[PDB]
């Protein structure tokens, strides 16, 4: 039971992550699309982590 | 940092989840099923003849 | 992020919250309808041990429908409120 | 990193009405919270109400 | 063959064992170097190495 639960949960950490890389990469034309990755990793670690 | 070093190298990242797959695979096998985890008390009987 | 906004964005206490709104706004609803959606065949869940399934069902999806909804309006009011306190004691 | 790109387009028509739906909800949700936060104490009563 | 219809046949000591051991690990082995070429594939980073 605890599995079904869990799928909901489990992408919730992963959603954060390319949710706001997506934003970032339509805010912004200019930044590469690792310099994406490193920059919203800088703003959702507290986030994820927490 | 420990976000980037990841980033950097795809193919770690991707080698460490694989790793942990199999493991998962491995131990799924493994592990029993049951309907529920025991939760039935213990019991002991002392029978007597008169 | 309003916590960001208010110590080193630069943000007013009241701007911080409603900025914080609409940038997390997204995430938090995607993640709490992919829960919710996950726990929803529960609910709806026939065959043996069905009963289990429903009751667990029940409460997690109301609960997070309440999260989702109601909670997210009222928990920026508590940034403020709080950090409003906090200005307050700083003087 | 790898694979996500700027260069994707034209979502499907189901897809993108939905969004809209969404972003129009968020502003809802940002006008929502600015009422509220006016009426610091109204709001505050219903959550003890609640 | 010649004691079937009665006589049941059983085994003891090693025998037991080994009858019964219907023993894993056989995968085990392949595990093994799948692991070891993983954790190689990331060290050299190239999965083809």
């Amino acid at each position: 039971f605890a599995l079904v639960l869990a799928i909901g949960i489990v992408v919730d950490d992963a959603i954060i992550v390319v949710e706001n890389i997506d934003r970032i990469l339509h805010e912004d034309s200019n930044i590469s699309v690792k310099d994406a990755a490193i920059k919203a990793m800088n703003e959702v670690s507290s986030p994820v982590i927490s | 940092m420990f976000s980037k070093f990841f980033i950097e190298r795809p193919i770690f990242a991707s080698v460490v989840a694989i790793i942990i797959s199999i493991a998962g695979i491995i131990g799924l096998a493994n592990l029993p099923v049951e309907q529920y985890p025991s939760l039935t008390p213990p019991t002991v009987q002392v029978s007597a003849t008169y | 992020f309003a916590m960001e906004e208010r110590l080193k964005k630069g943000k007013s206490i009241f701007e911080a919250a409603i900025n914080a709104a609409k940038l997390r706004f997204r995430p938090i609803i995607m993640t709490s309808l992919a829960f919710t959606f996950g726990v929803l065949p529960m609910i709806f869940a026939t065959g043996a041990g069905s009963a289990s399934r429903h009751s667990l069902g029940t409460g997690l999806i109301g609960g997070m429908i309440a999260a989702s909804t109601l909670a997210i309006f009222f928990v920026p009011l508590f940034f403020y409120l709080l950090e409003n306190f906090n200005e307050w004691l700083d003087k | 990193a790898l694979f996500l790109t700027r260069n994707e387009s034209k979502p499907f028509y189901f897809i993108q009405k939905f969004n809209d739906f969404f972003d129009w909800s968020t502003s809802v949700f940002s006008s929502g919270v600015a009422y509220i936060l006016k009426r610091t104490i109204r709001f505050v009563l219903v959550f003890c109400i609640m | 063959q010649s004691l079937g219809d009665e006589y049941s046949i059983a085994w003891s000591g090693s025998a037991y064992q080994e009858v019964s051991s219907k023993g894993a690990g056989a995968y085990a082995f392949v595990l093994g170097m799948i692991f070891v070429f993983l954790i190689l594939a990331a060290q050299y980073e190239r999965w083809l190495m």
